[PDB]
């Protein structure tokens, strides 16, 4: 992934959030960029209540992961569009996607010994792992799991 | 019993390929040899349009490399020997196996002329097969040695009728081929590449 | 000690057999697993004699191991 | 040197590859065991302590695969002694034997056996005229390593792993302690005499001497000498081979019909609760009338095979064993509207089972207890899911205390045992009250420690 | 066939018997060197050449050295 | 095609003792990249 954003948005109506995401995608595509992915993560209750433009503390918020491939000047344009949006309370810019964290400030001998195509070609869920994600889930995809998981409920149906 | 029956005829596929390879008769006619390997392709369905789950060629292993150099040299008049080579190389490029250095050195050793070796080069370029960097350098050295013997037959064809060599024939003896990957006027272009520190020299 | 290529092979085979035995078959009372695991090893060496592939040999070995566990 | 040769030899004649023939497999097992003890006393002779061999001259037989019977004799010199000057000529003897197994196997070069014959000739010439001298492994030293680290047979299972294997059976009609005398003193120090090829056979303890009444087991009565069992297995080895072969064939002909019914009807698994000899007729009847099952709405549903025609609430239906072809069509027309209800109940049951297994896994990872059992009591899946989610909700609150000695179990009544490891909870329990109870227990412990420190 | 047999399997030329005059010469030399306690190896011929050289015999030890170096040792 | 001649004596210490090319290639790869700042 070239760039990723975690958009925290106000839980408005469906049409307002749809228009906000549509304007964000239009600003991405008009500057000559590509959307790798956009995923909605539902409404969760954060540990800190963000304030909107009219200084109202919001208890709930919607999280959206946005993975993009854009040029850096155009990414600055889209970031200035996103950070000045009325519905976006907070959005961090994941700029450590091509190079992993700890290489630049870590060991000096282990600085040019990495491969950027290892991290650039995979998605953001394969770089920053979720708690439900693990290596055995990745090995299950290449092991022909359809012919093996058909017998996993043969003991629980009778009890 | 799908996987057991797939390896039942595959062990028979490795056996009957080894039957006509154990012959290895150079006195056998090439027209009688390219019809036997063409019958073996249509028998075991070696076309890459076969479904890959019931593919019998992935179970051949090292016997597939002996089948690849079995269709060489090809027929020049019928121009159908390339079809026996292209069906095996499109399948080899689909399965993604590397041809070894000993295989390609034995593949271009069975090539008679310079025109047939360019057919093998542009078939494996079209079929997108993988190999080692030594396998590419030993291939282009065989293309270098096949053009050199082609001019040696030409400059002796004019020597037998004229009785004396020309100045261009004697200049071919000293210089030889100018444009070459591994020319003889700089004998150090195969030391880093090859593990044996020596260019393989074939004789007839 | 153990040979390191055999170490990597046993690591891959154990990681791929633990998922088919635990989550796949849901069979925890399996007896004498060393004989099918060494049969997996010896079938892998039988397929590496002819030198077919790497992943496809693991596929056929896991299919034979699944059939043996079903039997 | 001899690593590739012995590797290919043990790749050829190993008994784990011979599964089509059991007699070839057990002869290869006996030959591998004889070769292993042969190389064992050869290394013992090379070490310094000399023991008499179990056989001075014997013919060893292996089987080969064509992808073929290899017989070779081992002979000893007639002047054999445990003295030091015979420790060398036996080293040239077994090295004469092993290449005799390697020449007939056609897996080595003749240059390699010429090298070994030249090495034995140098040793024989240097044994006469004494010399002096001041390292690669030989054929024996590479053979023992290639035997032990790669091609060793799997060891025989012990009695403790045979207890939990459901392989040790006994008829209780004799007595409990008759079976205990048949087990304790006849399996601990008598298991060494039992063969390695015997270890696949389950053992029932019954009245008579026979080779099986069930599918693929063998019987043995009240207390026996191991020579009697050795003569018993040497008397009817063909029957105990054929019973294992017909048991494997029976399991395979069950599993192939199960696999074709799973792939054709797009279901998960075929369940059976009756005798398989009567279930095979129903399975082949479903195999013949497979397109009639495709024509009806019988798909994506597990099928149980019982004795009563009934339908379980979690989505699985029960089909009787005794069923004819002319009775199959009214039976299919009887339960035809009930099939999508069974489908939606099966999907709901799978979703609830996945949810409660995820909640129990998160409870096991968060609080790390001694064990969780929610599948004990026959309850609905809603009660088990509610119990698992209520335990998952109070997971972080029980986190400052370790519960590695106690068992969380589902019960119809509250039971909090602290002297034992028991915490039995109903499906509808207030987790906040349980947190208050453990907080009051900690308050009791803290007040007891404070009063103990104030008393001293 | 002994010249490529010595090159393929890393065996010296004196250790291969092809019923030659050189093979019979190496057999007679090894049969004599077994009687004095040596082994007909790289280290035995060093003792042979040194024991000849300490008693004169420069050309004889040089001829034995040349026959040893020609026959693979 | 021909049968090999018989080997009449052999010692295991002869078998006791491309690799300079591998060591030089490793030293070249070290001096090109690995031994740098």
């Amino acid at each position: 992934v070239f760039y990723s954003f975690v958009l925290v948005m106000k839980p408005r109506q469906r049409r307002f959030t749809s228009q906000a995401l549509r304007e964000i995608g239009v600003a991405v595509y008009s500057n000559g960029g590509l959307i790798r992915s956009i995923t909605n993560e539902g409404i969760m209750r954060p540990y800190s209540r963000f304030r909107d433009a009219d200084n109202t503390p919001l208890t709930y918020a919607r999280y959206i992961i946005l993975q993009l491939d854009m040029g850096e000047e155009e990414m600055g344009k889209v970031d200035k569009i996103i950070r000045e949006h009325q519905d976006v309370l907070m959005a961090l810019k994941l700029n450590n996607l091509e190079r992993p964290v700890g290489i630049r400030s870590g060991n000096k001998e282990l600085q040019a010994a990495y491969f950027p195509l290892d991290t650039f070609t995979r998605l953001e869920e394969e770089i920053n792992w979720s708690p439900q994600t693990s290596a055995d889930i990745y090995t299950q995809l290449e092991m022909n799991w359809k012919e093996f998981s058909r017998t996993r409920w043969s003991s629980f149906l009778r009890n | 019993s799908n996987a057991y029956a797939a390896m039942e005829l595959a062990a028979e596929a490795r056996r009957e390929i080894h039957e006509l390879w154990l012959s290895a008769e150079t006195a056998l006619e090439r027209e009688k040899r390219v019809q036997q390997v063409a019958a073996l392709i249509e028998k075991y369905k070696l076309d890459p349009s076969t479904p890959r789950e019931a593919d019998v060629s992935r179970g051949l292993g090292d016997a597939f490399d002996r089948l690849l150099l079995l269709c060489l040299p090809l027929g020049k008049t019928d121009a159908k020997g390339t079809d026996n080579l292209e069906r095996l190389m499109h399948l080899a490029g689909r399965n993604g196996r590397e041809l070894s250095v000993r295989t390609i050195q034995h593949l271009f050793a069975r090539t008679d002329s310079f025109a047939e070796a360019l057919a093998v080069f542009y078939t494996m370029r079209r079929c997108h097969v993988a190999m080692n960097m030594e396998a590419y350098y030993s291939m282009l050295y065989s293309l270098q040695r096949l053009e050199e013997e082609g001019w040696g037959q030409h400059f002796r064809n004019e020597y037998e009728e004229n009785g004396a060599p020309s100045e261009q024939a004697m200049d071919f003896i000293v210089k030889g081929i100018s444009n070459a990957l591994l020319p003889e006027n700089k004998p150090w272009l195969g030391r880093v590449m090859f593990q044996d520190r020596n260019v393989p020299d074939r004789r007839y | 000690t153990l040979s390191p290529e055999r170490v990597a092979l046993r690591d891959e085979l154990a990681r791929k057999s633990r998922l088919v035995a635990s989550e796949g078959m849901r069979y925890y009372n399996i007896f004498w697993v060393r004989k099918p695991l060494d049969t997996m090893e010896k079938e892998y060496y039988e397929l590496k004699r002819r030198g077919v592939d790497h992943g496809e040999a693991i596929r056929k070995v896991l299919q034979g191991f699944y059939s043996g566990l079903a039997v | 040197m001899y690593k590739k040769a012995l590797h290919s030899f043990f790749l050829k004649v190993h008994p784990d590859f011979f599964h089509h023939n059991r007699s070839q497999q057990t002869v290869n097992e006996s030959s591998v065991a004889r070769l292993n003890e042969l190389l064992s006393w050869a290394k013992a002779f090379k070490s310094g302590h000399l023991q008499p061999p179990p056989s001075s001259s014997f013919t060893l037989t292996f089987y080969r695969k064509p992808d073929t019977i290899i017989q070779s004799t081992f002979e000893l010199p007639s002047n054999f002694a445990p003295s030091d000057n015979h420790r060398g000529t036996v080293e040239r003897a077994v090295n004469k034997f092993l290449r005799d197994l390697l020449r007939r196997a056609a897996c080595i070069d003749s240059v390699t056996e010429s090298i070994s014959e030249a090495e034995d000739a140098t040793a024989a010439r240097a044994e006469a005229k004494p010399l002096r001298r001041r390292g690669p492994k030989s054929l024996l030293d590479e053979a023992v390593e290639s035997m032990t680290v790669q091609w060793s047979l799997t060891p025989a299972p012990t009695l403790q792993e045979l207890i939990e294997a459901d392989q040790i059976l006994f008829s209780r009609d004799l007595s409990p302690l008759q079976s205990a005398a048949a087990l304790s003193t006849l399996q601990r120090h008598l298991g060494e005499l039992n063969y390695s090829a015997w270890e696949s056979m389950p053992v029932i303890v019954s009245n008579q001497f026979s080779i099986g009444d069930l599918t693929g087991t063998i019987t043995i009565p009240w207390d026996f000498t191991p020579e009697q069992f050795h003569s018993f297995m040497a008397h009817n080895e063909k029957g105990v081979a054929r019973c294992r072969e017909v048991a494997i064939q029976y399991a395979s002909t069950i599993e192939q019909l199960i696999a074709e019914l799973c792939t054709a009807l797009e279901l998960d698994d075929i369940l059976v609760s009756c005798s398989h000899q009567d279930a095979l007729r129903l399975m082949e009847l479903l195999h013949r009338n497979r397109e009639l099952l495709i024509q009806y709405g019988l798909s994506k549903l597990t099928l149980e095979v019982g004795n009563r025609h009934a339908t379980r609430a979690n989505g699985v239906v029960i089909i009787n064993c005794s069923l004819t072809s002319e009775q199959l069509r009214p039976w299919l027309k009887a339960i035809s509207p009930k099939l999508p209800l069974q489908q939606r109940l099966y999907e709901l049951s799978k979703q609830m089972l996945e949810s409660t297994l995820w909640h129990l896994k998160e409870f096991r990872t968060m609080v790390e207890p001694g064990g969780v059992d929610a599948f004990s009591n026959d309850c609905t899946y809603a009660e088990r899911l509610q119990w698992s989610k209520e335990l998952f909700r109070i997971g972080p609150s029980l986190a400052p205390w370790d519960w590695s000695e106690m068992t969380f179990v589902l019960s119809p009544d509250v039971d909090i045992d602290w002297a034992n490891g028991l915490l039995a909870l109903p499906y509808n329990f207030d987790g906040d009250a349980l947190v208050r109870y453990v907080e009051e227990v900690q308050q009791e412990a803290k007040s007891r420690k404070r009063e103990e420190l104030l008393a001293a | 066939r002994a010249e490529e047999l010595s090159a393929k399997y890393n065996v010296p030329m004196a250790y291969i018997d092809d019923s030659s005059e050189a093979s019979n010469a190496s057999k007679s030399l090894a049969l004599v060197m077994e009687d004095v306690g040596l082994e007909f190896t790289e280290d035995g011929l060093t003792v042979v050449i040194s024991a000849l050289s300490r008693q004169g015999y420069g050309t004889i030890g040089r001829a034995i050295f040349d026959f040893a170096s020609a026959m693979g040792l | 095609a021909m049968e090999h001649p018989a080997i009449w004596l052999w010692y295991p210490w002869r078998m006791n003792p491309h690799m300079p090319q591998r060591r030089a290639l490793k030293n070249v790869h070290g001096a090109v990249f690995n031994d740098l700042t």
